[PDB]
RNA sequence: CUGCCGAAGUUUCCCUCAGGAUAGCAGAAACUCAGAUCAGUUUUAUGAGUAUGUAAAAUGAGAGUUUCUAGUGGGCCAUUUUUGGUAAGCAGAACUGGCGAUGCGGGAUGAACCGAACGUGAGGUUAAGGUGCCGGAAUGUACGCUC
């Protein structure tokens, strides 16, 4: 009858302008998620997010997308990234599978996937390849493997607006 | 208070102080 | 027509609509140089530094 | 387009709660010295045209459908061309047999029935 | 066990108000450690949080949370304004709130 | 605008 | 192809015409400012005194509400089109206007603006009175319809006609609606209803009205 | 803050006075307009020249010629008192003539509860000879071996942990 | 006492944009203002009050109202700097400044060394 | 029930009386000129002894009417003049506004003081008045006086 056709909106899409200090190869604290407080090395600069990981042999944070609003770009010495390829990480590479309905639950849905079954072996091949190409860099400069293994946390009398991260 | 009287002038005094000041000024004008 | 009022001062597309001159306006111009001719009359200094 | 209600609380009549003879229905305070008529601070509010809702979302249920009172099968049959605008409302005094007949007809037309659970 | 607290402690002081009027639309938050408006520019836009405990247990979780956002500095002494999705109850004047370090810009 | 003579009548200092 | 083609070309040539006009006006402003500077420098050097120029344009802002105002003054408010607090209007500074202003001296503030405030006002807060309606100036065609008889064809032409006080200054007012300004950012002075000379904010203030507008605007 | 202006003004030329004499005085105003307004008030009260019949020919802000040389200024003023007639002379020591005038104005508002309205500054003079300095406090300041403990040291973070040193 | 408002005393600015800088009193304008100057290029000669300074323990001879060049020459000759810094007061201030500039990684560097420092706990039995 | 328009207190005289009148206001219907047709306004010129009037420049507005018909015809407050005046207030007029129909912010509170003239909301900014605590906001900065 009506089915009012939406007016042709004049909104386009432009690449997201990330912060200056969010360059690939930096060290940043993770502020949200299951790994809040961890320190992780940024591999590649995605459209909206950061394809970031802690070296899984060091702390155990696999390669993950993280939105840049939940990242504190520390001034820790940069880790080289030219030695590892980063084109294989795309949005579809990280994306979920379909759902086939609006509701799915139950502990059987929990005994499946897990970090064994729905986790492909190719991901570990990529994960181990990254570790192979970053551990020499992290080993070169002191305290770095120990720095990434540790966790960031505030203390009494610590005021973030004055702390130069 | 601490005094022998009240410093807050009741609104009658706030009322008739100004008019009697006005009558004083009129007296000088005359 | 004109659902929403847009400022030329903030929307640069609206300047191009209003001014077909903002394309080349060239605000800042060298009209001084190294050569500044300091000029204050001698008696003007006398009357200024008076009393 | 989301439905918007400026006000949800009804305008209760002044002192309709301290008396059982003064009713909940709104009556305009006539007294010259009424602190409610002069609209003092803290006093209850008075219905004004400014509370009128959007003409596009006026008379619409929380799901965006206007109510149409239906008393027999003929009424709903007239709603077939507005299954997207009007939801049928079975009148209270419709018998049990007619209610199931109307509701099955309305289902066939695919027109919303607000009180089909009766 | 001091490897936690990724938030900053704060307190709810009052609503934004005059002397005889209150507007519960916005709440006045004293971010502890902030002592001027130029410092309150940092926390401007962060995610403030009021955490409380109830009687009924939903999710089998005893903790309910009311989210909010720092909106504007309020005065000289480093207090801010916050907009919580649900206006905070008046019983929570002086109650402690959390200030998440995100959305981060540092 | 115009010009205002000063040579012929040099400004004189005024005090209250 | 035709019909619309000749309209586009005539539309185009009109676009360069206002571009050429705008270039002419900008050169006029800069030349006027330059000779101001040069004739001040020359006079200060050789010794003889330069004198300011009696201004013909001032901006007026009503700073008091609509309550408790004598009938003489509110009548002037109506004749000035200042019918609301924090409004604003232009008035051709002359003996009739100047002598009119002291009547409402505590109720308005006035002073001489320069080109920037004129340009900012029209662009941002410029609302045109079209067919007795407050129609914004979002297009040059809006001004063309209402001032084509007086050869004003764009916003920039209106800005020059206003700022330089052309003959059509009177023929531009009823095209233009009063500037309904906001309350000034940062506030007024501590005691707003004293004369500007006395530490207040009412009255003639000259080089310190440009400031006010930037806030109010 | 105040600023010092020299204002030169005269009445309108006419057949009666084709070349009116220039009248220049230095007066202290926070802004341009106050300087012109004070000029017209002064010239009207002194010489009896109407505001309408006159016009300003020159106004110039004057900076301090040596804003880093400690100087002593003597200020003669005509205070409008309860009787409207009283004369004063106060000494000040600072680096800028505007500073002395500003300090004088605060001194008037304190020791005589005066306004900007009631004060009429006759003359501000630089005094250089030490023996020409009259007031006792300034003279004792001029001695060569000046030394004194920091007067009124007085020195959010509520709840400080240790008692303040409040001393050296 | 130990702190006297002397012509030639060096004071530590505690207010204004020159907070933390070191200047020397060249002149006494009055009871509440003094004229100060420093050989450091960034700091201009100006009149500052006494709430904005703190008196130090160093007094260096310098004639009344000396110009900027003479003050700098006397300051260099008498070794005012590296005499102020010789005090433990200045060392505490410099320690505070450098500790303010430490980033997160340096804080973990501080983390590790002082934990090594702590575990010595060697005392005579 | 909602919406819209919305005065009056003193006029125009008249009266035996209360009143009406009459206006004014608010209106309701018919018809001119796109006008110097007006104005609780200024200015210029002009005479007479800043004001006065007339005439004309500024300024804002579409400006006139004839016709009939509701409600009101009080008082209070303050300013300016103002003669009689005295311990001292007091009285007398004329004028002005505000108030009656008016809520809101502030002055601890208040018929008149200070701001501000109101549809339902969001955001921003201010007026008056404030920023020790009650209480939103500097136990701010600077210079003095006071025990």
């Amino acid at each position: 009858y009506r089915e009012n056709v939406p007016k042709k909106a004049r909104k386009a899409v432009r690449p997201t302008k990330l912060r200056a200090s969010l360059a690939p190869g930096t060290v940043c604290i993770l502020l949200a998620g299951r790994f809040r407080g961890k320190r992780v090395v940024v591999l590649s600069q995605l459209e909206d997010t950061l394809v970031v990981t802690g070296p899984y042999k060091v702390n155990g944070v696999p390669i993950r997308r993280v939105n840049h609003r939940y990242v504190i770009a520390t001034s820790a010495p940069k880790i080289d990234v030219s030695g590892v390829s980063v084109e294989k990480f795309t949005k579809a590479y990280f994306a979920k599978q379909k759902r086939s309905g609006p509701v799915k639950k139950d502990e059987a849905f929990f005994a499946e996937n897990a970090p064994k079954n729905a986790l492909p072996a190719e991901r570990i091949a990529d994960q181990k390849a990254v570790d192979a190409k970053l551990l020499p860099a992290i080993k070169a400069i002191p305290n770095m493997k120990e720095y990434l293994a540790a966790s960031f946390a505030l203390s009494n009398g610590d005021r973030p607006h004055l702390m130069k991260f | 208070s601490l005094k022998k009287k009240s410093k807050r002038r009741t609104t009658r005094l706030r009322s008739r102080i100004e008019k009697k000041a006005a009558e004083s000024k009129r007296k000088q004008k005359r | 027509a004109h659902v929403q009022k847009k400022n030329p001062l903030k929307n640069k597309a609206v300047l191009s609509r209003l001014n077909p001159y903002a394309k080349a306006y060239k605000a800042n111009v060298k009209i001084n140089s190294e050569k500044t001719p300091k000029a204050a009359g001698e008696k003007f200094l006398s009357v200024l530094h008076e009393n | 387009v989301n439905i918007i209600k400026k006000r949800t609380k009804p305008f209760k009549r002044h002192q309709s709660d301290r008396f059982k003879r003064v009713g909940e229905s709104w009556r305009k305070p006539r007294g010259i010295d009424s602190c409610v008529r002069r609209r003092f601070r803290g006093t209850i509010s008075m219905p004004k045209i400014g509370y009128g809702n959007n003409k596009k979302t006026r008379y619409c249920m929380p799901n965006g459908l206007k109510a149409f009172l239906v008393r027999n099968v003929s009424d709903v049959e007239l709603l077939l061309m507005h299954n997207k605008t009007y939801a049928a409302e079975i009148a209270g005094n419709v018998s049990a047999r007619k209610r199931v007949e109307i509701v099955e007809k309305a289902r066939a037309l695919g027109v919303k029935v607000t009180n089909a659970g009766a | 066990a001091q490897g936690h607290r990724l938030y900053v402690k704060a307190k709810h002081l009052s609503f934004q108000r005059s002397k005889h009027v209150i507007h519960p639309g916005t709440s006045i938050v004293k971010i502890e450690g902030c002592d001027s408006k130029e410092e309150a520019q940092f926390y401007l836009g962060k995610r403030v949080c009021y955490v409380y405990k109830s009687s009924k247990a939903v999710r089998g979780s005893k903790i309910r949370v009311i989210w909010g956002t720092i909106a504007r500095p309020h005065g000289n002494s480093g207090a801010v304004r916050a907009r919580f999705v649900h206006n905070l109850p008046a019983k929570t004047f002086g109650s402690s709130l959390r200030v998440m370090l995100y959305p981060s810009n540092i | 605008a115009h010009f205002v003579s000063t040579e012929n009548n040099e400004p004189v200092t005024l005090h209250p | 192809v035709a019909a619309a083609a000749e309209k586009k070309s005539a539309r185009q040539k009109k676009r360069e015409l206002i571009a050429k006009r705008a270039e002419a006006y900008e050169a006029e402003y800069r030349a006027a400012e330059r000779e101001q500077i040069e004739l001040a420098r020359k006079a200060r050097a050789e010794g003889n005194y330069f004198v300011p120029h009696e201004p013909k344009l001032i901006f007026v802002v009503r700073i008091r509400g609509i309550n408790n105002i004598p009938p003489k003054a509110r009548k002037i408010m109506q004749l000035l089109r200042l019918l609301q607090i924090n409004n604003g209007i232009f008035v051709k500074f002359n003996k009739a206007i100047k002598e009119m202003l002291q009547v409402v001296e505590p109720y308005v503030t006035y002073g001489i603006p320069n080109h920037k405030t004129v340009r900012e006002l029209i662009y941002k807060r410029g609302f045109g009175k079209v067919n007795k309606q407050r129609i914004p100036l979002s297009d040059n065609a809006i001004i063309e319809a209402a001032l084509g008889k007086y050869s004003i064809l764009s916003v920039e032409d209106l800005i020059h006609e206003i700022y330089t006080v052309g003959p059509n200054f009177k023929q531009a007012a009823n095209f233009l609606w009063p500037f309904k300004l906001s309350s000034p950012l940062g506030g007024w002075r501590e005691r707003k209803f004293k004369h500007f000379i006395e530490g207040g904010d009412a009255g003639k203030r000259d080089e310190h009205i440009n400031g006010l507008v930037q806030k109010m605007l | 803050a105040l600023k010092e202006y020299q204002v030169v003004g005269r009445k309108v030329p006419t057949e009666h006075e084709p070349v009116p004499k220039l009248f220049r005085m230095r007066l202290f105003a926070p802004n341009e307009s106050v300087a012109k307004s004070r000029y017209w008030y002064f010239l009207k009260m002194i010489n009896k020249v109407k505001k309408a019949t006159g016009e300003i020919v020159a106004i110039n802000e004057i900076s301090e010629p040596k804003p880093l040389k400690a100087k002593v200024f003597g200020i003669w003023i005509r205070y409008d008192s309860r009787s409207g007639t009283h004369n004063m002379y106060k000494e000040f020591r600072d680096t800028t003539r505007v500073g002395a005038v500003e300090a004088m104005y605060a001194d008037m508002a304190a020791r005589h509860r005066a306004r900007f309205r009631s004060i009429r500054i006759l003359k501000v003079v630089e005094v250089e000879k030490k023996e020409d300095v009259r007031r006792n406090y300034v003279k004792q300041l001029l001695n060569p071996h000046l030394k004194f403990p920091l007067p009124h040291r007085r020195t959010k973070k509520v709840f400080a942990p240790h008692r303040p040193s409040t001393f050296y | 006492f130990k702190r006297y408002v002397e012509v030639g005393r060096v004071v530590l600015v505690t207010k204004g944009e020159y907070t933390g800088k070191l200047a020397v009193i060249v002149d006494i304008v009055d009871h509440k203002r003094a004229l100060i100057d420093s050989p450091c290029s960034e700091f201009p000669r100006q009149v500052i009050r006494y709430g904005s300074v703190v008196l130090t323990h160093i007094v260096m001879k310098l004639p009344r109202g000396a110009r900027s060049g003479i003050v700098a020459k006397k300051w260099k000759a008498q070794d005012v700097c590296n005499k102020w810094a010789s005090s433990a007061w200045a060392k505490k201030l410099e320690a505070k400044k450098v500790r303010s500039q430490l980033n997160d990684f340096d804080r973990f560097a501080v983390m590790r060394l002082k934990k090594q420092r702590r575990e010595q706990v060697n005392v005579a039995v």
